[PDB]
RNA sequence: AGCCAGGAUGUUGGCUUAGAAGCAGCCAUCAUUUAAAGAAAGCGUAAUAGCUCACUGGUCGAGUCGGCCUGCGCGGAAGA
């Protein structure tokens, strides 16, 4: 079972997202279901190691944000154009 | 795959045969000929028993860690090598006979062929069966 | 010996050494495998 | 040598080569040679790299060429002044942006594909990396 | 000796013990001549392999002659004569590499369990069975 | 890592059937025998020998091995 620790993003946009990726994190979004989308930031290397497994993109993941556990599914991934890095991940709820 | 737990299991699996059967033996590593060593091992596996295993997991730590459940004097892992061979047809069987006869004949060394007496009360030839 | 800009181990016995700031390949097996500069 | 048959215009503006690439995923095969640099790939370079791959892997498996030149490059002949019209088309190049997957290979072991891509990469003017296909 | 002192491996089938005319001078390191090549091998290899695969020992003893422990009939000559198909490797994928049946292996064992042995007699039978079946084919019988 | 050592006698392998020689072309073929026999490593590779792919045992007691990313360096680097 994959457990991801997330933080709610305070700032969003081009400048903030690039600052995250310089800080070795990367933005992610949790949407789907009935409640509002949740913009989160993930620590890049731990998620990159986890996503190396093929089952990362099939099983249900749990995201630990604000203490609250969220069952999510990897919906989409934005990879760096030529580097082994993640730029953004879409998470659909459940 | 001689790992940490694997050698832990190897010692226990090798000591189980000793605790269930009779005295075992070993064979050192000084010089080996193709025909000489193979035929001796082939003959040993035929007479003493096909369950003979020349595998050696008798390191100075692994041997004393697992095997020492019974006969705590089993800390003699000083041998140059180990090649085990059980003796199903009684104690001091052809396994002991072949080892004691090949310790100085048609072989380089047999790790002195010390033997593992079950009670270890004393060292005896046990070559007499009055009847 | 060879003074190529790209020096590599040509066989198993080639060793890479860095004498005097120059990266050399020394082989105990093939004198043809002696290469000079990194 | 790849070249568009029956192009609409003979000559083309020089243009620029800004931005990142589009075909950045291993789409057809399982292994890819991705360009981490920027530049032009001529038809000759593409053919030379393909032959290096096709010989390293002895014509086994399938090799895809994701890039097609489709850009005519003109040159003026030697000892001609500036002006007097645009030069004659001499060769064709594919504009390459970082992230562009250039070749795809399938039906080949991973280490053999890596060595095949190394031989092909030595024929190319752009820095490249070895990439494998990913789930999503 | 089975462990040939000069094991220059070039010897025609057991019909003629180590025929140097068929081996040529590339295995000339041997010193076999009429003194120690047509005395023991040419007289004790009749019921072992008649025109079948059986290597000939090129050993030379230290007693001015050549005489030491030989072995039983060759497995490659018994398990194949009791099978019929004289094929094997090299063309084992396109066609059968020979017949390796339970009867053929048992006969090979019953013929080669005299001196050619391993960890047991059944182990020698396993060697005979492998020598027949590993050629590239085995019969389901 | 170094050191105490080893690894066919069915097996010129059934094998391109004159073998291509325990490791030429030759296809697979531990084939129990395993501290080991791969039907192949440099020697002999067309071939004996003593070293010896690999592989362990034995010794002897803290790490060792490769990758990936990244900072700064090294070679590549010859003119009047
Ligand atoms: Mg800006
Ligand atoms: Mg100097
Ligand atoms: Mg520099
Ligand atoms: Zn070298």
């Amino acid at each position: 079972m994959f457990t991801i620790n997330a933080e709610v993003r305070k700032e969003q946009g081009k400048g903030a997202s690039r600052r995250l990726r310089a800080a070795n994190k990367f933005p992610a979004i949790i949407y789907g279901g009935k409640e509002a989308p949740l913009a989160i930031e993930l620590d890049h290397d731990k998620v990159m190691n986890m996503q190396a497994k093929a089952e990362f993109y099939s099983e249900v993941l749990t995201i630990v944000v604000d203490g609250k556990e969220i069952k999510v599914k990897a919906q989409d991934v934005q990879r760096h154009p030529y580097k082994p890095k993640l730029q953004h991940i879409d998470f659909v709820r459940a | 795959m001689a790992l940490n737990l694997q050698d832990k299991q190897a010692i226990v699996a090798e000591v189980s045969e000793v605790a269930k059967g009779a005295l075992s033996a070993v064979v050192a590593d000084s010089r080996g000929v193709t025909v000489d060593k193979m035929t001796e091992l082939r003959k040993a596996g035929r007479e003493a028993g096909v369950y003979m295993r020349v595998v050696r997991n008798t390191l100075l730590r692994r041997a004393v860690e697992g095997t020492p459940f019974e006969c705590l004097k089993d800390a003699f892992v000083g041998p140059t090598l180990i090649a085990y061979s059980m003796e199903h047809p009684g104690a001091a069987a052809r396994l002991f006979k072949e080892f004691a006869k090949a310790n100085a004949k048609f072989e380089v060394k047999a790790a002195a062929f010390e033997g593992e007496l079950i009670p270890a009360s004393q060292i005896d030839r046990l070559a007499t069966l009055p009847t | 010996m060879k003074v190529r800009a790209s020096v590599k181990k040509l066989c198993r016995n080639c060793k890479i050494v860095k004498r005097d700031g120059v990266i050399r390949v020394i082989c105990s097996a093939e004198p043809k495998h002696k290469q000079r500069q990194g | 040598m790849l070249q568009p048959k029956r192009t609409k215009f003979r000559k083309m503006h020089k243009g620029r080569n800004r931005g990142l690439a589009q075909g950045t995923d291993v789409s057809f095969g399982s292994f890819g040679l991705k360009a981490v640099g920027r530049g032009r790939l001529t038809a000759r370079q593409i053919e030379a790299a393909r032959r290096a791959m096709t010989r390293a892997v002895k014509r086994q498996g399938k090799i895809w060429i994701r890039v097609f030149p489709d850009k005519p490059i003109t040159e003026k002949p030697l000892a001609v002044r500036m002006g007097k019209g645009k030069g004659n088309v001499e060769y064709w190049v594919a504009l390459i942006q970082p992230g562009k997957v250039l070749y795809e290979m399938d039906g080949v072991p991973e280490e053999l594909a890596r060595e095949a891509f190394k031989l092909a990469a030595a024929k190319l003017p752009i820095k490249t990396t070895f990439v494998t296909k990913t789930v999503m | 000796a089975k462990k040939v002192q000069a094991y220059v491996k070039l010897q025609v089938a057991a019909g003629m013990a180590n025929p140097s005319p068929p081996v040529g001078p590339a295995l000339g390191q041997q010193g076999v001549n009429i003194m120690e090549f047509c005395k023991a091998f040419n007289a004790k290899t009749d019921s072992i392999e008649k025109g079948l695969p059986i290597p000939v020992v090129i050993t030379v003893y230290a007693d001015r002659s050549f005489t030491f422990v030989t072995k039983t009939p060759p497995a490659a000559v018994l398990l194949k004569k009791a099978a019929g198909i004289k094929s094997g490797s090299g063309k084992p994928n396109k066609d059968k590499v020979g017949k390796i049946s339970r009867a053929q292996l048992q006969e090979i064992a019953q013929t080669k369990a005299a001196d050619m042995t391993g960890a047991d007699i059944e182990a020698m039978t396993r060697s005979i069975e492998g020598t027949a079946r590993s050629m590239g084919l085995v019969v389901e019988d």
